């Protein structure tokens, strides 16, 4: 029970009316408007028909770095955005245990 | 800078496939909301200077140390710059409201604005208080049933509040 | 108490065997996660005060508890409260950095429920304060280490409840 | 508690030994011994709960705290 | 005595970045060559003003009126406009008097040439010249230099060059935003220990709380009918 | 003059390209919202004199010292009143030019440009003209989309003089 | 301790 | 800050040369007219509060709707009167800074720069402050060249706000 | 950039009060010293080239490392730069002598000069030796009783020595 | 920006001495190799576009995910940028081949190119694969005995391989 | 350093293109006139000390007050004479660097740039160095095309210091 029933403040409350969004925005995808997203946008199912290719053409690879344009369009590159990932928290920032010289 | 449509298209090209029927149905939905969107932006631009002025008066009424001696806004010049910053943030919120995506507002307004307010010594937290005031006043004007046909506008108001929360997020 | 290493030597010892490949895989797991734990304990060590301040500000302030009538109303009780929170943060860091919550069994959760139900400390509010420390601490140390810290804060919350 | 939390066991043992009580009873040349205190509250019963317990007979605490006293 | 030689760095300024059809992100191309009527002149005067100064300042006091009137009647080129404009005392009081001599070059390049500086080694050589001869011959160099004559010509107002690379929208921080008038390096030598960040304002009313999945507010979407 | 079609053409000129589908859609949109704007222009032109006299009298009722104050700038004489309904007349006619053109071109050109030196040098307070435009915005008597048009450009003038 | 007496073991 | 010594120095800096005899003559002229300026600064400082309250009351007597108008910008409340004597106090203090400095530097920097956007955006008519400055110029009670100093800088402020 | 008067005024605005009679009496004292100030600056500018040249010859006479190949003053170019720097520091000491406050000198001359001499590789300590030489020579000319009426100038000489000690302070 | 001769002269001035007879004999050797140097540069520039195009085809034949959707080479645009980058790498290798010293190539081409390919997200290791291909192709054309008289050019080919190894060294 | 190879490279860089046949012909011409240049560099290097002392003594015979005048700038002391043969040594060494490089790059960089402020600020008359270079041009003792090389660069130094 995360909701503040036990320790009670009158001011914290559910968003009963459209007026007063002012006091907060949704943070997760589950907390959202019915047709919306955590940010203010219309939900898109993100599934479409991949352009069919020739059998001589090599097939698509799943583990490539995602295209740089894709990340920026979601907006996650900006530090203010919630989902941001700090560069200090990368696994590349560690001394790897398997390396002999370390 | 991308709109909603550019964003949908840019993702679909990064995967490199055609759009499905489901996606195009969702875009039909976005167009059907498009008139209401233009209406809200008309209300914000049509009363923008009273939003900036009223929210500035409430700013200086709440904390009185932005206008006193030693305050960042104490000089006539620095007061003019203060009301400028509020007008600019309102301007980019107007842009990102029409676009549907906040790529403009993230690109031009809030990119290294934090380190600028470091380098000037301006309290960024007080700027977040100002942006809270423009959010409250402009949402209060966006919900106004005046000269405008009847319907529902809750999702679009929630979108607008998301944009102001990006502004107040990144100035601090 | 015991860490993950001691637990491995407990199982391998109590079977009488030596160290087989499974136990060495467990020690390799711990020794992979070791550095991450170190830097997490470093960050929590740095910002303990601000963890307790932000978590009390989220969870307990401006409510019936700090209003009169509330458990935290006097300055004596406020200071005892934030003292108690400090213990939860400190021993949760020990539990993270050992990789085994046996410390929380030995020196924290033993007799604590009888103590707070003796004094009149509300368990509900305590748990919500600890979860506030979990969210603030996870915000400081990041995702992975926040999962580790979260498990031990959830261990103490499961202990009191 | 505040002594234990603030510093640790070393301060705690130094405060138990360097107390007025320990100096009055034992002074310099007397090993501490089991005694049966009479005057305050539950001292006689609680020491009877303590010294009738062997090492490791239970982890359960004999005196967790005292009751809810009215006032502060 | 000539200028120091500074090794060049690589940036977006020097590549063809070929586009058959110009993006939507190119700069407006204010130019005296296509012939402006009154308004299309007013835009050039204000777009000059924004570039040389900043989004802020401007206003009433600083604006130089006679260079606007001379420019409208074709007496000076846009290049000369920016020149005697940079020399104006209003600009000297608002940017030159505050800045360290090695930072001012950092502003000037970025507003006059529209490119970031290659390295510090650039900054230092240029910095030596202004002090030795004043702000004048410094601006004389930058404007008369082949970089400026080629990219902008005499008739066009200088802007950031190749700020956004193709499809990506991250861009680079705009110069007005990126290097304002004051700097930290100057404040360190004329200051004291500075308490840098004010803590986020705290209020009893949260005015920040996220809306949960359970809440009724999310389901605001439809009126009674349709 | 900043008109929609000409901003489309100036955008394509600075792109150096032919008119592409984007700005053709732009001129289309102007051609549809034009109908409502033309209705509004017809009826502001129809009620012009009534609105100007009403707007002036609104200024006098809101600020009564304007009538009382002896000066050249203040409307105490008949001369001052003449200049007053002259100026209000200016704003109303510029709004109708903006409704006809369909952007803010005429007000930005003929009126807004250089206004601070006028209202400064002749000590004209802009609050006066704000009060007049608010009156015109209240009683122009349009309805529906035409009313959104007129309110848009009137409010634009108020934001400039704000 | 490193050597502990569980009835389980 | 635009001070005569620093104009001399900035001129010789932009020329990149040492201080020649011309600007040494300039600093001499400053060093002579300084004495009368400092006397005027002493006596404006001495009668400061009387000048502020007298000037404010002159503004209210010239424009009585300021007291009568119900609004935030108008001095109807006690708060508006406090802001009134606050602002007039700012003008008088900047005049004393210009008297001390010996040029219009402090008024040009702290006060004059960006003023039209303040008096615009908060709807402050400049005629009010013009009336205040004319009262301060009438009853500051200086005499001789000190009076020419204070009348010079006060009249400068009137020309800016004109 | 401030003189004495701008310094007092800027502090008095940061407190936001009018000045006292004690302050204005002190300013009367500064003006009464003002003729002597103009006299010193006239002596410095009237013999500035011989100051720079003679102090440079004494510099290269003391340490001959610089003139030798691979020395920082070895090339014709770099010798011209060396004499430049001496001339500039002497120029800003002339400015700060007229102003009465070292805000000009701290603003333009000595702001990041140290890290410059790092980034060039020029030893800043040798520059401090040069500025010591200009201090000794220019004070020796400032105390000269030549074609000028007799009086006391010890406070002003102490002031000038303070300015040269700021220069040699901040180049190292 | 220096050739071989400027490098020797600049060292000799940094020590500040005359050149020896041994140095001038070595320079006579460099001139005697100079005709062969101009011949190599003629071969490289005379077939440069086939070098860039063929090494690009081999690049996209080895790894297909530069040209795969989501790849750096997916859009007509980004493919044009990849080809242009190779030309520059080839252009500055032509410059440093004529100069004899890699001062030009270290100055203009490979100065902060690594951090650029970080800031773009382009894998620099793939660029190293490309430059390996241009090295193999261009050395294979440099050793061609076609319309050119016979002799030995192994030292100059080794020099050219050193320049391409600088390029592939500094892009990674 | 302004060397022919690097002028070719800088020209093609500023044009942004590959090295074309034109500048390859340029580097060929450098590679041919190089032979006579290197002979001249060898024999100037061989007779260096003799040229320096003879040139200095030519300066003292042409201007005898240089020995007679008591000064730091004039070669009256032994120190002065040491600086004298030092400086003439500098000019001869820069000429040999230009012979080796094949253009005027070393003299233009290490020597010529910034020279007027040296010969001005230390009061060094250029006529002294002119007389020295004319003596070196008279008795360097080269013959043929190598003599045209050394007379070219020596005469260039005289035209700069002229
Ligand atoms: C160029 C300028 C320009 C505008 C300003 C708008 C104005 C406008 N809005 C609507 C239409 C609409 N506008 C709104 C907006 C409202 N919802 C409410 O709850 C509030 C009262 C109000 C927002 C503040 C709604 C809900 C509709 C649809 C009405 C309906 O179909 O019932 C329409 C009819 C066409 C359509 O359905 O989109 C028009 C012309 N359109 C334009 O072209
Ligand atoms: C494109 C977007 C964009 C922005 C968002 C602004 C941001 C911005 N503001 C300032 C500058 C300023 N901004 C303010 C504003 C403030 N006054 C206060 O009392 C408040 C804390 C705050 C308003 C909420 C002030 C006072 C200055 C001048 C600061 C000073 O000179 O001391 C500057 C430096 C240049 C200048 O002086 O104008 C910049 C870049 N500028 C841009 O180009
Ligand atoms: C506003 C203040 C201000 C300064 C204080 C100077 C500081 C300064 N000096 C140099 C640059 C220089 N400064 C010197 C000076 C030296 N020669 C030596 O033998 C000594 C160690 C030392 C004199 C004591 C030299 C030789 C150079 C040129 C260095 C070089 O190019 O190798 C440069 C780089 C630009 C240039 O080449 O001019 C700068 C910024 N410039 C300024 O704008
Ligand atoms: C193109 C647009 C355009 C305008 C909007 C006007 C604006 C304007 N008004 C005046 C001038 C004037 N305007 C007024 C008007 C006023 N009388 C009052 O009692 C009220 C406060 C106010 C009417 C609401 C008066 C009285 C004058 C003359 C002022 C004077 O001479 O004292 C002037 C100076 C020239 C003149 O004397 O006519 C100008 C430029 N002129 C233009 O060209
Ligand atoms: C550095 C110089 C400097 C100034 C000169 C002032 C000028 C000034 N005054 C106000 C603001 C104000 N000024 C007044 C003053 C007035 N009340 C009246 O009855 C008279 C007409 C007038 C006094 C003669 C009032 C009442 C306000 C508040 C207006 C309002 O909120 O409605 C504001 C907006 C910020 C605020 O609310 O304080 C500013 C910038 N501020 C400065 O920083
Ligand atoms: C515009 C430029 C300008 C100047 C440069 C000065 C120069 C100057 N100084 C004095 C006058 C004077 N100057 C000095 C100064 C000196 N005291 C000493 O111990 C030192 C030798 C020397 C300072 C280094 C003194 C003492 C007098 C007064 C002499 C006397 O009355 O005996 C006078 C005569 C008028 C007077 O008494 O003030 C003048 C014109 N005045 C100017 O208008
Ligand atoms: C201005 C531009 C310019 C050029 C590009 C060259 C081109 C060139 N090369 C040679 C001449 C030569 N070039 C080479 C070079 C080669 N050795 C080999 O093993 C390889 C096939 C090839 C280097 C890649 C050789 C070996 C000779 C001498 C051939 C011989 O005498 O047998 C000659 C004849 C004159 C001479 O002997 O030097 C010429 C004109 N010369 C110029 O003036
Ligand atoms: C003066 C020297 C100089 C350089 C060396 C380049 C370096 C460089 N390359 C790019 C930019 C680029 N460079 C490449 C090249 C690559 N494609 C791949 O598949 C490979 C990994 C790699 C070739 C080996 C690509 C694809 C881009 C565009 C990247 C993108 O927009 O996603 C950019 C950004 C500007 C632009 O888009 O052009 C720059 C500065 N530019 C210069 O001015
Ligand atoms: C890189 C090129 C380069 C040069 C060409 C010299 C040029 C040069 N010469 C001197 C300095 C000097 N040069 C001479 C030389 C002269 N004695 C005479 O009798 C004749 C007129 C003349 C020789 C023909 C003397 C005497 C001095 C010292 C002057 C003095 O201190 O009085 C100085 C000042 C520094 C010093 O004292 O050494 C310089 C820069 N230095 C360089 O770095
Ligand atoms: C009956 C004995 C008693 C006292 C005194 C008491 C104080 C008390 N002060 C609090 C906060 C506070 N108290 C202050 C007080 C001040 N700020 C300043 O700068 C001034 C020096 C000072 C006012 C004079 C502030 C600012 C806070 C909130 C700080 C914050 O939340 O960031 C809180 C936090 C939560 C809450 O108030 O509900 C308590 C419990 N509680 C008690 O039971
Ligand atoms: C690590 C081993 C250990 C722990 C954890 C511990 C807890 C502990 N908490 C206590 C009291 C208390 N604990 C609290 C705690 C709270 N009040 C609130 O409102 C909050 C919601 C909450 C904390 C989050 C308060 C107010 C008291 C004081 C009750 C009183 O004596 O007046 C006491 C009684 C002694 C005293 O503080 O005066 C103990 C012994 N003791 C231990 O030895």
């Amino acid at each position: 029970d995360k909701t503040k029933g036990h320790v009670n403040q009158y001011y914290v409350d559910k968003f009963r009316i459209a007026s007063d969004w002012t006091k907060g925005t949704p943070k997760t995808q589950a907390d959202a408007v019915l047709g919306r997203t955590f940010k203010g946008a219309v939900l898109v199912p993100t599934e479409g028909i991949p352009q069919e290719f020739d059998p001589a053409i090599a097939p698509r690879d799943n583990t490539v770095d995602p295209d740089p344009r894709i990340a920026e369009s979601e907006g996650e590159v900006y530090p203010w955005d919630i989902n941001y990932f700090d560069p200090q928290f990368l696994p590349s920032a560690y001394s790897d245990v398997n390396d002999p010289e370390t | 800078m991308l709109d909603a449509f550019a964003k949908v298209v840019a993702q679909a090209d990064a995967r490199g496939e055609f759009l499905s029927n489901k996606q195009l149905n969702s875009l039909e939905t976005m167009i059907g909301e498009g008139n209401k969107r233009l209406d809200i932006v008309n209300k914000i631009n049509s009363n923008a200077s009273t939003i900036v002025t009223n929210s500035a008066r409430a700013l200086f009424a709440e904390q009185p140390q932005l206008i006193q001696p030693g305050g960042n806004a104490y000089t006539s010049r620095r007061m003019a710059a203060c009301l400028r910053d509020m007008e600019i943030v309102l301007r980019y919120v107007s842009y990102a409201m029409t676009a549907g995506d906040s790529s403009v507002l993230d690109d031009r307004c809030l990119n290294g604005l934090r380190e600028t307010y470091q380098a000037l010594g301006t309290p960024g937290t007080s700027v977040a208080v100002a942006i809270q005031k423009m959010k409250e006043a402009s949402i209060a004007l966006a919900n106004d049933l005046n000269g405008v046909p009847l319907g529902d506008c809750s999702s679009l108001n929630s979108e607008l509040a998301v944009y102001f929360d990006r502004a107040a997020a990144a100035v601090v | 108490m015991q860490d993950a290493i001691t637990a491995v030597i407990n199982t391998a010892d109590v079977q009488g065997k030596y160290l087989d490949d499974n136990s060495l895989d467990k020690l390799r797991g711990y020794f992979e996660t070791g550095e991450l734990r170190v830097r997490a304990a470093a960050t929590i060590a740095a910002n303990a005060a601000t963890i307790i301040k932000e978590s009390v500000a989220k969870a307990l302030l401006y409510s019936d508890i700090t209003r009169p009538g509330g458990n935290m109303y006097t300055t004596r009780r406020y200071a005892a409260c934030i003292r108690d929170l400090d213990y939860y943060l400190r021993y949760a860091t020990y539990g993270m950095l050992a990789g085994d919550p046996s410390i929380l069994d030995e020196r924290v959760l033993n007799g604590l429920k009888e103590t707070y139900n003796s004094l009149g400390v509300p368990i509900g509010a305590t748990v919500q304060a600890i979860q506030a420390m979990k969210e603030v601490t996870a915000s400081l140390v990041g995702t992975n280490a926040g999962q580790e810290m979260a498990v031990y804060f959830d261990y103490i919350c499961s202990g009191l409840s | 508690n505040q002594i234990l939390a603030s510093q640790g066991q070393v301060s705690f043992i130094k405060t138990l030994v360097n107390s007025i009580e320990y100096t009055a009873l034992f002074g310099k040349n007397i090993v501490p011994y089991h005694r049966f205190p009479t005057l305050p509250a539950a001292n006689f019963p609680n020491t009877q709960k303590l010294y009738n317990s062997l090492l490791k007979q239970s982890t359960q605490i004999i005196v967790p705290s005292f009751g809810n006293s009215v006032g502060n | 005595i000539p200028v120091l030689n500074y090794s060049l760095s690589t940036q977006n300024q020097r590549v063809y970045s070929f586009e058959y059809l110009p993006n939507e992100e190119q700069p407006k191309c204010y130019t005296t060559d296509n012939l402006p009527a009154a308004i299309e002149m007013d835009q050039i005067i204000w777009a000059a003003y924004r570039q040389i100064f900043s989004e802020h300042q401007l206003l009433s006091s600083t604006r130089q009126p006679f260079l606007e009137s001379q420019l409208r009647f074709n007496q000076i080129t846009v290049k000369d406009f920016i020149k005697g404009l940079i020399l104006s005392d209003a600009f000297r009081y608002l940017n030159y008097d505050v800045n360290n001599n090695y930072r001012f070059v950092e502003m000037c390049i970025q507003r006059i040439l529209g490119r970031e500086i290659y390295n510090h080694r650039e900054k230092l050589a240029f910095a030596v010249i202004i002090g030795s001869q004043g702000l004048e011959a410094f601006i004389d160099l930058l404007i008369n230099s082949e970089e400026y004559e080629d990219n902008f010509g005499d008739n066009m107002i200088p802007y950031q060059r190749r700020r956004i690379i193709a499809q990506r929208s991250k861009g680079e921080i705009p110069f007005n935003l990126k290097t304002p008038r004051l700097g930290k390096d100057f404040l360190y030598k004329q200051g004291m220990p500075q308490l840098l960040w004010a803590g986020p304002v705290h209020r009893f009313r949260p005015q920040e709380q996220s809306p949960k999945a359970g809440d009724p507010a999310l389901f605001l979407s439809m009126v009674q009918d349709l | 003059m900043k008109t929609p079609i000409t901003e489309a053409i100036a955008s394509a000129d600075s792109q150096g390209r032919f008119l592409s589908n984007a700005e053709l859609q732009s001129i289309t949109g102007r051609y549809q919202r034009a109908s409502a704007s033309l209705e509004a222009a017809k009826q502001l032109t129809g009620n012009a004199s009534r609105l100007i006299t009403g707007a002036a009298q609104a200024v006098y009722t809101k600020f009564p010292f304007v009538t009382q104050m002896p000066g050249p700038t203040y409307a105490s004489n008949a001369i001052g009143k003449a200049k007053c309904a002259r100026d209000i007349g200016y704003y109303l006619r510029m709004t109708t030019y903006c409704l006809v053109v369909g952007a803010t071109g005429p007000m930005d050109e003929y009126l807004v440009a250089g206004l601070e030196e006028i209202n400064r040098s002749f000590e004209l307070s802009p609050s006066w003209y704000i009060a007049a435009l608010e009156n015109i915005k209240n009683d122009h008597g349009l309805s529906g989309q035409a009313a959104n048009e007129a309110n848009t450009y009137l409010d634009y003038a108020i934001n400039v003089l704000s | 301790g490193y050597g502990a007496y569980s009835y389980i073991t």
